[PDB]
């Protein structure tokens, strides 16, 4: 596929794919083309994250189960992360990436704009506009039964 | 004579999908990126009659570029230049589209673009893992026109 | 959208002639039979993007055969085999048609045949000598379809 | 163009073009494919007629003016020729050839089937069916103002 930018209320994210080691310089071109300063990975390591940090953007490897919802610890770490980085540098952008960007990563973005005020149906229809077929049943269940906190 | 057939096709452009006229992945003629463009390989590519050939890496589902025959313009067989290199010397846009896409819409993308070919992908919600785009086939402008004029 | 345009073209197939959509002789891309298929010549043929190229001898009005790019499949550049030889190794039918021929009829010949190309000739009754067929141009299946779908 | 066969009342002709020297073996294939035993030439010599005679068919070079009608001598020689050869070998075929077969040669064939009974309009429309645009004004004038003889 290809990366997608999502913006709501000074929040901006880049749902993306897992690159290979040769694609990664054009990748960083695209990461800076949307101004992302940190990237959080949910798939498994198929490359090395020292050059992406040498180009200025920090890498956080938080893997959880493929096709499955995130645990509540990953959720709170994630919300605290968006808070910290978006008041450190507002208008900036933080990237999340699955294998192609069609499950876990969009789920995280989903929780971010659902805690940011946008409703459940409005958020899901906001994401699948931007990339078709984004969520599967096990993740629909979570995003449906998730309780917001106005964080 | 011709006219009522072509008219009927033109009207059916609205209901038929890219999925109905594509040549499925199993029957597409394709070439792997690790091909070595020596004398016999290039000859075999030329003799096929195809002007453009999808290029895959690994499994044929993993379609990475397009080799136009003209792209071999000044390649030396004695040098055995791998195909991926030639792939890197030329830009040929690589469109992807969903099985949903009606034939009139595909036709109008074809009319605009520079690429007359498109990979046909579906999305599957059924999995113990994250959803993924599954390539089903390839649709060309010739498939669409073949479906207008029968 | 598309549909009314394609419909209108389909209906105009009956009135428009092969003469209206042909690329006239002056602008057809063509190759002479005395070409020497060395490295640069073959490269130049391939890089043109044309799958088939009319071959003339003498004056471009004298069109004698068709060179398909695939016909160069296993030719050695080091041997400098003249083009006319390759021309003699492959059979590609060479249709001729009159400027009168409507576009639906041409379309149906295209649908039947193996050749998707035709030389457009006229007859002139005005001369101090015998009547002769004057080639005006070349019409392809792509010209006809380009005229259906605009 | 290409050769055409014309048959009326045991008469059969082959209106043809002027070949080159390399085409001439495939040419004789076509001459025997319609069973022609003699060929009469109206254009100018661009090849040699000893092999065509070695394959069994006699060559007669009777040139007259390009784009112009035949003189009455050529007409009478021509009619006597069709008589002699068609009672020597009935059902056989005699070929005539112009440069492409679009003027003088069809005029000769025209006089043959017009002396053979077929009318003027029927003959002209019979020939241009078989090859479009066969006659030009100077030859229309002759074929129109020609007087038959029932020969």
């Amino acid at each position: 596929p290809a990366p997608v930018e999502v913006t709501y209320k000074n929040m901006r994210f880049l749902i993306t794919h897992n690159p290979t080691n040769a694609t990664l310089n054009k990748f960083i071109e695209e990461l800076k083309k949307y101004g992302v300063t940190t990237i959080v990975r949910v798939c498994e390591a198929t490359y090395d994250t020292t050059l992406v940090e040498k180009e200025g953007i920090h890498v956080l490897d938080w893997p959880f189960d493929d096709g499955a919802p995130p645990s509540n610890q990953i959720v709170d770490d994630w919300l605290s992360l968006v808070k910290i980085k978006f008041r450190e540098e507002p208008g900036c952008c933080i990237a999340v990436h699955d294998v192609a960007g069609l499950g876990r990563a969009p789920v995280l973005v989903a929780l971010a704009l659902i805690e940011g005020g946008m409703k459940y149906e409005d958020a899901v229809q906001f994401i699948r506009q931007k990339r078709r077929g984004a969520f599967n049943s096990k993740q629909l269940l979570y995003l449906e039964k998730y309780r917001p906190k106005m964080r | 004579s011709e006219e009522l057939n072509i008219i009927q096709g033109a009207l059916e452009l609205r209901t038929k999908t890219v999925e109905d006229v594509m040549t499925p992945l199993r029957d597409c003629f394709m070439i792997t990126g690790e091909a070595i463009l020596d004398f016999n390989t290039m000859s075999e590519i030329m003799e096929s009659g195809y002007t453009r050939i999808p290029v895959f890496e690994g499994e044929r589902s993993n379609i990475v570029d397009l080799l136009f025959v003209k792209d071999l313009a000044f390649v030396d067989p004695d040098d055995c230049t791998p195909l991926k290199t030639i792939t890197k010397f030329y830009n040929h846009p690589l469109h992807f589209v969903f099985n949903d896409t009606k034939l009139d819409a595909m036709l109008e993308e074809f009319k605009k673009g520079k690429s007359h070919l498109a990979i046909v992908q579906r999305v599957n919600n059924e999995g113990e893992g994250d959803p993924f785009y599954e390539v089903l086939g390839i649709v060309t402008l010739e498939d669409v026109i073949e479906e207008i004029i029968k």
